[PDB]
């Protein structure tokens, strides 16, 4: 299972966003939304293949989550779909990013803002994201943002398709490293 | 029940929506934001997928 992969919950389907690890305890990192509420989590819509249980949530606010692996066969890879990624990296203007994701695949685009606030109403605010012009749809969230083989951030929400094209937000992924100590591998 | 809307974004988490269009709606925000464009003529037919 990698990057951008299908993850479920008990209410519905996020996106892996990266497989990461500290000494030898892996995790997977998606989005905080995805993460509050959920405990386990599975590789499939059957529920029968266990991937494992949250570890940690930061929604709103910040927008990710952390999942501890209990599955002890399930490959992890440290990439996005085929690609590898080796570090992590801040986003700036300009920058040409990628985003893999459940229901829309990979999709490009460049960052044009940074530090936005979102309002996702009901008093569900998040502050300090990326803005680009890649679309994103449902189930995509949680789903990586990457640059060449550099990890930059997880999906959070947007508006618009990829249809028509849209907009979407991401959480820094450096933020998510730091707060749980984990690193991509 | 979406008085709260339009909204400027959604969150993208998916949890299905059957509409009355007969399309899927990946979740309840991205249903109400098409209830908003369509000046309330769409309608919600079912939960789950279409």
């Amino acid at each position: 299972i990698s990057g951008g992969d299908a993850i479920y919950s008990s209410t519905g389907r996020c996106s892996l966003g990266f497989n990461v690890r500290s000494g030898s305890t892996y995790y997977f990192l998606t989005a905080g939304h995805c993460t509050d509420g959920a405990t386990t989590w599975w590789a499939n819509s059957a529920r029968t293949t266990v991937l494992g249980t949250t570890s940690g949530s930061s929604f709103p606010n910040n927008d990710y989550g952390i999942v501890r692996y209990t599955n002890t066969t399930i490959p992890k890879d440290g990439t996005v779909g085929g690609q590898d990624i080796t570090s992590a990296a801040n986003a700036t203007v300009g920058m040409a990013v990628t985003r893999r994701g459940s229901t829309t695949g990979t999709h490009s685009g460049s960052v044009t803002a940074l530090n936005a606030t979102v309002n996702y109403g009901g008093g569900d605010v998040v502050y300090g994201m990326i803005r680009t012009n890649v679309c994103a749809e449902p189930g995509d969230s949680g789903g990586p943002l990457y640059s060449g083989t550099r990890a930059i951030g997880l999906t959070s929400g947007g508006s618009g398709n990829c249809s028509s094209g849209g907009t979407t937000f991401f959480q820094p992924v450096t933020e998510a490293l730091v707060a749980y100590g984990v690193s991509v591998y | 029940d979406c008085s709260e809307y339009p909204k400027p974004a959604c969150t993208l988490e998916y949890r299905p929506l059957c509409g009355s269009d007969n399309k899927t709606y990946g979740n309840k925000c991205n249903f109400c934001n098409a209830v908003v464009e369509s000046n309330g003529t769409l309608t919600l037919s079912h939960f789950g997928k279409c």
